[PDB]
């Protein structure tokens, strides 16, 4: 191979392996943030649906 | 938290109904049919409102409309609504079947002189609409501002960028 190949493949997978380093640190920070906080569509764990309460008119009023 | 208001003793103090619960089953079908309008308004605040003390000057119009239905029976039909509520009362289930003949001389004597006509087989229990001036209660149990729903998800479906990204797994 030429220098200026394996120079330039180096350069290339220099830049793969950086940004999935970069990517790798930013997983780990949104996941802390995610946990700690819950406002993100990760740790959404469940709550009870709202559409199974009866609105009807019951059979006693104070309710 | 806060202090529960409550009305004063004079703003509960209504003439009562003292009458018995076999006079009331008594007179019940024509107390249903005369007495449906102030019924009615204070039922529906009743279950609109949710709060008894928001609801006690209808109450006190039941309480005013249901004297005025027993007067009006006691001046005209004393006697045969006597001895009908009697033979209601006999009965431990106090049963209206065992009754007929006392129930059949105080309709007789309302329909004459009163011309009330008894509810049939299914009237009393529909569904009536009710036209009050009072109105619609915005917020019936007080509920607070309900917290904002977490961010729905948008924008189109990239590839992941340079895969797994899990130690040296390419894809
Ligand atoms: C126009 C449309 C049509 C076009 C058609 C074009 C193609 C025509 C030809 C068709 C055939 C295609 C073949 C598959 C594509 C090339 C695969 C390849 O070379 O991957 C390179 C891959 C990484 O090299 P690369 O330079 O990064 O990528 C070059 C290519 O672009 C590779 O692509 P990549 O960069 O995208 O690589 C992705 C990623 C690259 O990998 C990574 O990023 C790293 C993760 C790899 C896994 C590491 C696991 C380590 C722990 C377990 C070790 C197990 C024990 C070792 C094996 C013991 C025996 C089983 O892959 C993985 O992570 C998947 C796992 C590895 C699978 C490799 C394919 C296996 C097929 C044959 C299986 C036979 C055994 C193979 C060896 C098994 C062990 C791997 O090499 C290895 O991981 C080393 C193993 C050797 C590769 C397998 C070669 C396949 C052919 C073997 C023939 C001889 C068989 C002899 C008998 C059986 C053995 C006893």
């Amino acid at each position: 191979d030429a220098p200026e190949k394996n120079y330039e493949r180096t350069m290339a997978i220099l830049q793969i392996e950086s940004e999935k380093a970069e990517l790798r640190l930013k997983e780990l920070e949104v996941r802390r943030l995610m946990r700690a906080k819950g406002d993100g569509p990760w740790f959404q764990y469940p709550t009870i649906d709202k559409a199974l309460i009866d609105h009807s008119p019951k059979a006693t009023p104070d309710n | 938290p806060g202090i529960v208001e409550l009305p004063s003793l004079e703003d509960l103090k209504v003439q009562e109904v003292k009458v018995s619960s076999s006079v009331l089953k008594a007179a019940a079908h024509h107390y249903g049919a005369q007495c449906d309008k102030p019924n009615k308004e204070f039922m529906l605040c009743r279950w609109e409102e949710k709060d008894p003390r928001r609801c006690l000057e209808e109450g006190k119009l039941v309480n005013q409309c249901a004297l005025e239905f027993f007067r009006q029976i006691k001046r005209h039909c004393a006697e045969p609504f006597t001895e009908y509520w009697t033979c209601i009362d006999y009965s431990g289930l106090q049963l209206f079947r065992r009754c007929r003949k006392e129930q059949a001389q105080f309709d007789k004597c309302v329909l004459d002189k009163l011309g009330w006509v008894r509810p049939d087989l299914g009237e009393l229990s529909k569904v009536t609409k009710v036209k009050t001036d009072r109105p619609l209660p915005e917020n019936p149990y007080h509920s607070r501002a309900r917290p904002e729903p977490n961010p729905e998800v948008e924008g189109d479906l990239k590839p992941a960028r340079h895969g797994s990204r899990l130690f040296f797994w390419t894809m």
